[PDB]
């Protein structure tokens, strides 16, 4: 075939649509409605799923960035070992993202509070789970992009400074851009934390 | 059922422990399958690398224990009376740390496989490689904070 | 208020993501199995002015 | 595009009269044609000196078409006036009588009826609900069909016009006659039935009526049945119209040997062209509705631009909103000329 | 509350905000990486023209700001325990959707076009007068989405 | 693509770039201008990436064969190392790269019918990369065309072996050349198709551009050689000239039909590209210059597996330039200097 | 509320306007990516046609603005509460413009780059390159008109 | 509402009309993508032949409106109170015509992109080229004919 | 039946019992292929190292028995109406041991296939390379022991 | 009806035996298909190993026997009066034998071809090739022992 994976992906999506449409034809378009289950979900769902991602994405992105940077540094090290003293500052960029990614977990845990099965669907706790889940998503994605971008920039610097290593300052302003993403992702989440409540 | 008494909280703890333990295993295995073979392709003709630069093996093996420690930490706390507020953190706590270990081991293995050849062609460079390795390991180590937070939330309070 | 309790068991809030875990496992399996071995690194031809 | 053999009727003259009007009816706006004809007039006036100075490589060719531009533009104004649209705007004071009750609630669907018709019709009064759009679009597609069949029937006129000039009426005429009947007995009948709407009305005098446009399958699947109450002798002549087109095939497919001599390979060369012409009939029949489509698209785009510019300009602000309207028109003129005429007509 | 004001109305707005940030910063990262590729390609051979040809790379955080302004327009716009006009959250999602992909399109286009253009610029400076056009022209394409986001959001709010 | 192309191969490109950085640049050709005697060339070749192995074993008199073999020994080492460390797809791509050289090598195999040249001598006369360990094909009778079957069943080149029993077999002096040209065309087409279907798009273009330049150059050169001796049939020319030019596949057929200098001149003028005739005393030097300038486009793309190919070609042509300077100095020809490639 | 106007009836109205804009943006980005690279390729050599070859870029941005203008026009025609049928038609209309826009974006770039290649040395292609472009963009408004027509129809039959 | 005129029957008109427009739009775009690039070679080769080369793309354009016409035609047959039978027939007609036009665009473009080359050396070769090409848009015409029949059955038969 | 003792509780037992065995079997087969290919590659050309390199096959057998040592162990710990909590624990234990055996199977074959050539070239490096072999065994035993602890918990804590 | 003896409990055995046999069948088929070429090569090299290379196909036959025995046994373990737990156990036992059988088939095909291809060179190899052959065949033994243990042990106590 053209590709088994895409073939199966195409084959799967049709059946759910057919089931939903026939279910509507039997008079159940709203009877089986997403909002019903959303009301039937739990804030612990959102809390426990939106917390692991918050730090997992940040750490994975930092790992990818450092993955790139080390393999870039080795190339320039052979020809010129003194590339190291100049270039170590760059990797700091890929590391620093992880701490800002993980710190959000602590404020989340502060918002975390044992909640009983009563009032277990209201905004007292459902709102907080929603908000922290969204913030975790944003910070994780921001840290992924930050890490990958800084990794590729570090690789570029590695391949460049091998010849005419004195050009580091001429390019670090570009890596400033890649660094900005961590702050951009952190500030919005922190602002959210200034508006959301805690679990109840 | 209600948070007071469910029928599936221990199920969730067990599956979360399984997730973490399997995650750490493959996180190690990737870095091993890279670095071990990469070095063995070199030290055969580079006998001066028998034990002087086998650090990546240990660096990767370090991550193999977080799954075990979390699994045993949850092992003491089991039964069908665990709370649901403390019945679902099991999945997230385990998976976050596990995938952190996966990524850290991936990054560790790439540079570990690079370093053996870098030193063979130029044995003065790993001074930076091990530094980057230790910089990478803290990435996986990070998740243990939330790991312990949720472990205390669950094991200490089950309802 | 919950979805069809016949086509979906009572624990329909819990039997969902198990397949997602297996999907992640298999996609990781493919990439780990994708690596090579470099047979020629340790078994190759030779000549007096050659490798 | 090509050339033709000796002493044959060349089609140079037909293009000059034909093409410009079909292009014109593409947009048919007084402002558009007016501006483009003004540009062409300036071109043809200044060419007394500009003919020698060079232009852009394509700008030179553009200069080379003043007659063509003016010829298309005159028809553009003609058809636009025929449609009463200054950017899809009406100025007609030819009121001829339509039911407009003086008492209307703001929002009530105040309808009308034909209490008097302007002989040309199509006046401002047709600017109302989407019923106007449906009426206009159906009328325009009918007109496109009519003009297309007229043009095709005319084109078939000259087919034998050369053979008579050659005295080659040996086998060609036996080809002209069958295809002639095949096209006419069908499409001319369709056209006469179409104008039958103007012939008789079934609601002015209570009678059963066919669909606004569909009376077709009654001929083909059903033998000699009208089933739509169009005209009595149709029930008898429908089978005739259907049937005299059958023998055309056997008549056409075998005529070469009679003119002894005979080859056996070119002998069958007829059939490809026979089927080619057969399919040409229907293909060109359906072709002409593009004109309808493009006219409609131009009308809609012009109307929407006019709305979203002029009505916005109608907003009340005279202190600095005068500058707002000035800028609005400054943009609108440039758009509605360049990006609303150039690519469209081209 | 009312069926028109359910217990998950802020869900829509906050999902839209999250999408806005993630997508805007994705586009920014892709664009800046693409620009850095060309910067690396041009560095070693002629390590002098890089200063005067920073036009693509400075566009890194522009799409990020595009997203952040829309986000802060409704960031924390809802109380920690409140239900509101659900249509308000619907449009909060809709504008986030409108703004979260024009930025990606612009970032990819500008990154790759500028990378190739600067890589080849080594030889001549004549394409300088033309290079900036396409970059600013994709920037205004992103502006389309960002402004329509505000236009819709203020409507029905 | 792009970053997705970098999931596990982040080091092969790095080592390839490190090797490429060792190529002699324009500031190294400044000494080539000062290089007018064998002593100066030796002193320079004790200070470069080719340093202190073109002179440690060789004497002051730099002979072409020793210098080129010493220079290409390390290139063989590096290519074999890369191929061993290359991924499976890249391993196969390197195998196809070496298939051109070993098509030439099997052409040498079959060509030997009047001297029965030793296998060791032949592999000495071609790239050792185009020799696995042996080839029990000379055991069979070595006629003009009597081993194509034996080599086809011995070597894996059944695809790259265009049938030589169809029109390349005439028991003629043309055989030892037409078989070579036809097999070269077949291998060029096979490699072109491979790079079209694999070797992703940046690397694709980085392949097809140089592949087409090389194929058209071979077409022109073999056409000249045919015109410089007994001529051939236009169909035979097409069998020799790579039918697909890979930059222009229409003017090659024009050259094939053309059987005169003016016909080939016309077929070359419409190419809208370099004009080999009317402006080249040594067409090979201009072709090499243009080929290296074109392969520089491979390095212009940071994300492409064409880096190794362009690097090997650049190193080989640089060794060619060093040998050319050495020899023109031997003949005391200072005018033939500056023929060295100036792109890197 | 009204049975024929559920809670998500305004949801369909809101969502059926943020779609065509995205499609137009993606199509324009793809077209300009196809074009500009070749434009600067033919500009570095023969820095003469640079200003000349910018026609398709602006012309593609013209299509790009189609979705923006249509979306902004339709959104004003909405409200807090609108018919579920009105939402149906709004959703159905908010897609066709962008779909035809991508249809264009593909061919416009795929033909424009080749035209640029041909014209880089054959200046006679001035009548040539725009010849296919004009035909390409005429379809760029086919869905545009029906979008506003269905918007007008949506202005009526509300509940 | 009732099974005869329920709330979902209007959805058919809300969507069913937007089908043929998109299929024909994509077919025309693909036809252009194929054939238009063809001119880029022969124009530089021989600018002489520039008119005869354009016919296929304009045939694709002719097909491109087969769907728009039917879409606007059925645009009035729909409504919030129609019958689901009408929706079914309208959807069937729109799909049939649009996909047939897409197939015609496939066939015409994929042959014209090579006829451009074929006629380059032989300026009079287009005689058979047109003979072959006409069939594609003729097939599109058969694709659109039955839409009129069904819509006629869709404008008088309800419930 | 009930929440703590459903009729379907032993479904988990029937699953976990069959889980680990196949994981281990496939990991083993993978290791065997990967190593034995190189071993038989070298046997003909180097008839001096052919049989002094066969520790990886024994380690592969060890990982093969990893699954068995728990299979019947949990089988005989299962009843027709077990506690669903016991099923919870045992399914996780079985899958975990299976996956650990899989990881060991992947690592061992590749490391052995590399080391066999590393030694055939330089026999001085034989002990040095085979020393690292035990890392995969330790990794396999990690999951093994933790899952055995959870199995002991299941067999000790019963809510039937 | 009652879960203690439902009609769909034996449905488990209706498929377990088929799976157990089919897995071994396909593993054997693949192994034999692979090894055929190697045995052909060694025999055509010298027709003195052909009679000496038949082990892998017979081992495949025994692999199929492993599924055959369990299938035959469960053939009499089926019945309309059989518990749902008795259903679960049927697959729980029938899956593993077949899966281990196919794994063994794959491994044996690999190694047997890799050895027989080299058999003609050094007969010293033949004394060692049976080694891994048996070491892999014991995989089917491990599977079968547990499969039949579960079969006999849990086919009783139907409840």
């Amino acid at each position: 075939k053209f590709s088994f994976s895409h073939f199966l992906y195409y084959l799967v999506l049709i059946v759910v649509i057919v089931y939903g449409l026939y279910k509507l034809f039997t008079g159940h378009g709203s009877d089986i409605n997403f909002g019903k289950f959303l009301l039937r979900t739990s804030p612990y769902m959102w809390a426990n799923l939106g917390i692991a991602l918050c730090v997992g994405l940040s750490v994975v992105g930092a790992a990818w960035g450092i993955f790139i940077t080390g393999s870039s540094m080795i190339g320039a090290g052979v020809r010129a070992p003194r590339i190291t003293t100049k270039n170590l500052i760059s990797i700091i960029f890929c590391e620093v993202v992880a701490i800002y990614g993980l710190i959000i977990a602590i404020v989340f845990s502060s918002k975390l509070t044992v909640a009983t099965a009563e009032n277990m669907y209201s905004k007292s706790n459902l709102y907080t789970g929603y908000s922290l889940f969204w913030a975790g998503i944003t910070v994780g994605a921001s840290n992924l992009i930050c890490g990958i971008a800084v990794g590729i920039t570090g690789a570029t610097a590695a391949i460049s400074d091998a010849a005419d290593s004195a050009l580091f300052v001429k390019i670090l302003v570009i890596e400033i851009f890649g660094s900005i993403l961590g702050l951009l992702g952190l500030i919005v989440g922190l602002l959210m934390a200034g508006k959301a409540s805690e679990f109840q | 059922m209600t948070e007071l008494c469910p029928v599936y909280a221990p199920f969730f703890g067990a599956i979360g422990c399984a997730s973490a333990i399997i995650f750490t295993s493959l996180g190690a295995a990737y870095g091993t399958a890279k670095s071990g073979v990469g070095i063995c392709a070199t030290c055969v003709l580079r006998p001066d690398l028998l034990f002087k630069n086998i650090v990546p093996v240990i660096m990767a093996g370090i991550i193999a224990i977080y799954g075990l420690v979390v699994s045993v930490l949850v092992c003491y706390s089991l039964g069908q009376k665990q709370a649901l507020y403390t019945g679902f953190i099991q999945l997230g706590a385990g998976l976050s740390v596990g995938l952190s270990g996966l990524a850290a081991g991936f990054a560790i293995g790439i540079v570990g496989d690079a370093g053996v050849r870098g030193s063979s062609q130029q044995p003065r460079l790993f001074v930076g490689m091990i530094l980057i390795l230790i910089f990478a390991e803290v990435l996986g180590l990070y998740g243990l904070i939330v790991a312990l937070l949720l472990n205390s939330r669950a094991t200490q309070d089950v309802v | 208020d919950i979805l069809s309790s016949i086509w979906t068991e009572g624990l329909l809030m819990c039997l969902i993501v198990s397949a997602l875990l297996l999907f992640i496992l298999i996609v990781a399996l493919s990439w780990i199995s994708n690596l090579d071995i470099t047979y020629g690194a340790l078994e190759k031809s030779t000549n007096p002015i050659k490798k | 595009y090509g050339i033709a053999q000796y002493r044959e009727i060349n089609a140079g003259l037909p293009t000059i009269v034909t093409f410009p009007f079909m292009f014109a009816i593409m947009f048919g706006d007084m402002g558009h044609g007016f501006l483009m004809t003004l540009a062409a007039l300036s071109l043809v006036l200044n060419e007394k000196k500009i003919n020698k100075m060079k232009r852009g490589e394509i700008f030179d060719m553009a200069f080379t078409g003043r007659y063509i531009i003016l010829l298309m533009g005159v028809f553009s104004m003609y058809t636009g006036f025929l449609y009463n649209d200054i950017f899809s705007k009406t100025m007609t004071i030819f009121k001829s009588g339509w039911k407009w009750p003086d008492h209307w609630k703001k929002g009530e669907s105040i309808t009308a009826t034909s209490v008097g018709t302007y002989p040309i019709g199509l006046d401002w009064a047709w600017h109302g609900t989407e019923n106007a759009l449906l009426f206009s679009n159906s009328y325009k597609m009918k007109l496109s069909i009519l003009m297309g069949f007229i043009h095709m029937t005319y084109s078939y006129f000259f087919s034998l016009a050369n053979h008579l000039y050659f005295n080659s009426m040996i086998d060609i005429i036996g080809n002209f006659i069958p295809g002639l009947l095949f096209m006419q007995g069908i499409f001319g009948y369709l056209s006469v039935c179409i104008v039958y709407k103007w012939a008789v009305d079934w609601v002015k005098d209570g009678k059963p009526a066919p669909g606004l446009l569909n009376m077709l399958i009654n001929m083909f699947l059903s033998p000699g049945t009208i089933d739509d109450e169009l005209y009595p002798h149709q029930a008898k002549v429908q089978v005739f119209l259907l049937l005299m087109a059958l023998v055309c095939i056997p008549w056409l497919l075998l005529v070469k040997p009679l003119h002894f001599e005979d080859f056996g390979d070119i002998m069958i060369h007829q059939v490809i062209h026979t089927i080619e012409f057969c399919l040409n009939c229907v293909s060109h029949t359906a072709s002409y509705l593009r004109l309808w489509a493009l006219s409609l698209a131009h009308a809609q785009l012009s109307s929407v631009l006019w709305t979203m510019t002029i009505q916005i300009a109608f907003g009340f602000r005279g202190f600095v909103g005068v500058f707002m309207t000035v800028a609005l028109f400054a943009m609108w003129f440039a758009l509605t000329c360049a990006v609303l005429v150039l690519m469209e007509g081209t | 509350s009312n069926i028109y004001a359910p217990l998950y109305a802020p869900f829509f707005g906050f999902a839209g905000c999250a999408a806005a940030m993630v997508l805007s910063c994705l586009g920014a990262a892709i664009g800046t990486a693409k620009s850095g590729i060309g910067i690396a390609g041009i560095g070693t051979f002629k390590p002098e023209l890089i200063m005067k040809s920073l036009i693509p790379v400075v566009m890194s955080g522009i799409l990020a700001i595009y997203g952040l302004v829309v986000a802060v327009l409704i960031a924390g716009n809802l109380s920690p325990t409140e239900d509101y006009t659900l249509f308000n959250g619907f449009m909060h999602l809709s504008c986030g959707l409108c703004v979260g992909f024009a930025c990606l399109s612009s970032g990819y286009a500008i990154g790759m076009v500028g990378d190739v253009g600067v890589r080849k610029y080594m030889h001549q400076p004549r394409l300088f007068v033309g290079i900036v056009l396409i970059l600013i022209f994709s920037e205004v394409l992103g502006l389309y989405g960002m402004i329509v986001a505000l236009i819709l959001n203020t409507r029905g709010s | 693509e792009g970053v997705y192309f970098n999931i596990d191969n982040g080091f092969i490109e790095g080592v390839v770039r490190g090797y490429r950085n060792g190529l002699l640049s324009n500031n190294q050709y400044i000494n080539l201008t000062q290089c007018d005697t064998l002593e100066d060339l030796k002193l320079q070749l004790s200070s470069t990436d080719y340093g202190n192995f073109l002179s440690s074993v060789s004497s002051e008199s730099l002979t072409t064969s020793l210098i080129q073999e010493y220079a290409s020994s390390k290139l063989y080492h590096e290519f074999n190392y890369i191929r061993d460390q290359s991924s499976g797809s890249t391993r196969k791509f390197m195998d196809y790269i070496t298939y051109g050289y070993m098509i030439d090598n099997v052409a040498l195999m079959i060509t030997g019918t009047i001297h029965d040249r030793d296998k060791g001598e032949i592999l000495q006369r071609c790239h050792p990369l185009g020799w696995f360990d042996t080839l029990p094909t000379l055991s069979v009778a070595t006629d003009l065309e009597s081993l194509y079957e034996t080599v086809l069943v011995d070597t894996p080149l059944a695809p790259y072996f265009k049938n030589c029993f169809d029109t390349a077999e005439e028991l003629d002096d043309m055989n030892i050349e037409i078989i070579r040209n036809k097999l070269y065309k077949a291998y060029l087409e096979d490699f072109y198709n491979f790079v079209t279907e694999e070797i992703p798009e940046p690397a694709k273009e980085c392949m097809q551009t140089l592949l087409g330049f090389e194929a058209d150059r071979r077409s022109i050169n073999i056409a000249l050689n045919s015109l410089q001796s007994s001529d051939i049939d236009p169909d035979l020319k097409s069998d020799l000239l790579p039918n697909i030019g890979k930059l222009y596949p229409l003017a090659t057929f024009h050259l094939a039909q053309a059987q005169d200098f003016e016909g080939v001149r016309a077929a070359l003028a419409n190419v809208y590209e370099y004009r080999g005739f009317l402006e080249t005393g040594n067409l090979e030097d201009h072709f090499y210059q243009l080929e290296m300038e074109l392969c520089r486009d491979a390095f212009t793309q940071q994300f492409a597996i064409s880096t190794v190919w362009a690097w090997m070609k650049s190193k080989e042509q640089e060794v060619r330039n060093i040998t050319w300077i050495a020899e023109c100095i031997a003949q005391n020809q200072r005018e033939r200097i500056n023929n060295y490639i100036s792109v890197y």
